[PDB]
């Protein structure tokens, strides 16, 4: 390996993800990171860990459980919307046809969130409302079914992904590469797409090679990632309908 | 169809 030309490029298309995802996504995995570890000044999360927690916690729906599930749609919905932000700032996408960069973001949204969740995850919960507050993965467990169940393979898909240690140089260029994936089902101009994969694939193994000295195959691991997220997010997707036709 | 029309809002 050497610093030529071609590398120098990379790293500029490295930078300037990273600069457009740390504008997209105010809350970084740095800043989550210093939160969920006590190392930050900032303000302090409120654990919701039982049901008394959870409405001091709040301090429309009778109930809880799916309260709970209402505030989870509305936080995706904007997720879905700085996902969109960003990939406006993935050199090609925007010039790509608009109906395919619209396939490109509706069968990548799932798979980016369940990446950005883990980013808010350890082994206690997750991170809601910007910090602000902490609600334990076995608490969204105990949520009467089918909502008990609904974050579970979130936590299991963040707690082996978090042990890659990625940071958000690194994420950056992993959800770029997730976005421009040229076997979206129905993608008029799939050529162009697989161009821009190959420029933001080099990309990510640079990023890897000089950021991950200990892990010698992590691009090869973060494929496999990219390919277990494919069937987690067909599980989400299918599990979510079933909510869609049997509450209300 | 919920998910398109938030992505085409967005993309505006
Ligand atoms: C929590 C609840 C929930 F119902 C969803 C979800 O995926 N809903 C479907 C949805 C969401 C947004 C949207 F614009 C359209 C649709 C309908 O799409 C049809 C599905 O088939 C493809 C998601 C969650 C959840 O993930 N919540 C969430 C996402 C991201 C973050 C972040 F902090 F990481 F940014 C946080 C949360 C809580």
């Amino acid at each position: 390996m050497q610093l030529n030309p071609e590398s120098a490029d990379l790293r500029a298309l490295a930078k300037h993800l990273y600069d457009s995802y740390i504008k997209s996504f105010p809350l970084t995995k740095a800043k989550a990171r210093a939160i969920l570890t006590g190392k930050t000044t900032d303000k302090s999360p409120f654990v919701i860990y039982d049901m008394n927690s959870l409405m001091m916690g709040e301090d429309q729906s009778k109930e809880v459980a799916i309260r709970i599930f209402q505030g989870c749609q509305f936080r995706s919905v904007e997720a879905v919307q700085e996902i969109t932000e960003y990939a406006k700032s993935i050199p090609g996408f925007v010039n790509l046809d608009l109906n395919d960069q619209v396939t490109l973001l509706k069968y990548g949204v799932h798979e980016i969130i369940y990446t950005m969740l883990a980013s808010l995850m350890n082994k206690d919960g997750v991170l809601i409302s910007e910090g602000q507050g902490f609600m334990t993965r076995e608490f969204l467990k105990s949520l009467r079914k089918p909502f008990g169940d609904f974050m579970e393979p979130k936590f299991e898909f963040a707690v082996k992904f978090n042990a890659l240690e990625l940071d958000d140089s690194d994420l950056a260029i992993f959800i770029a590469v997730i976005i421009l994936s040229g076997d979206r089902p129905g993608l008029l101009n799939v050529k162009p797409i697989e161009d821009i994969q190959d420029n933001l694939l080099q990309a990510l193994e640079l990023q890897l090679k000089l950021n991950h000295p200990e892990s010698s195959q992590l691009f090869a691991k973060l494929l496999q990632k990219m390919t277990d997220l494919r069937q987690i997010v067909t599980e989400h997707v299918q599990l979510l309908q079933v909510i869609k036709k049997t509450e209300t | 169809m919920g998910l398109e029309a938030i992505i085409r809002k967005a993309l505006m």
